[PDB]
């Protein structure tokens, strides 16, 4: 493939790269467990002028 | 980045151009060392005395 020719001499030729994949996803957040109070903000009387 | 990764490839091959250029230099490099430090066909050992 990198040298475009189906026929190859002798040599050591350059091909590509390589790398581990990645076994497994982790996500950390923050542990705070209250509701965050938009819910309040929205549901309201007559708002601020 | 898997998204920039794919957006590499559209700009095209100039990474296989670079990877040529810089391969000529490390061959060469390995040239140089052997046309200076290689003129003797035997090792020569000097006498015990």
């Amino acid at each position: 493939c990198t040298l475009k020719s189906f026929t190859v001499e002798k040599g050591i030729y350059q091909t590509s790269n390589f790398r581990v994949q990645p076994t497994e996803s982790i996500v950390r957040f923050p542990n705070i467990t209250n509701l965050c109070p938009f819910d309040e903000v929205f549901n309201a009387t007559r708002f601020a002028s | 980045s898997t998204e920039c990764s794919n957006l590499l490839l559209q700009y095209g091959s100039f990474c296989t151009q670079l990877k040529r250029a810089l391969t000529g230099i490390a061959v060469e490099q390995d040239k140089n060392t052997q046309e200076v430090f290689a003129q003797v066909k035997q090792i020569y050992k000097t006498p015990p005395i």
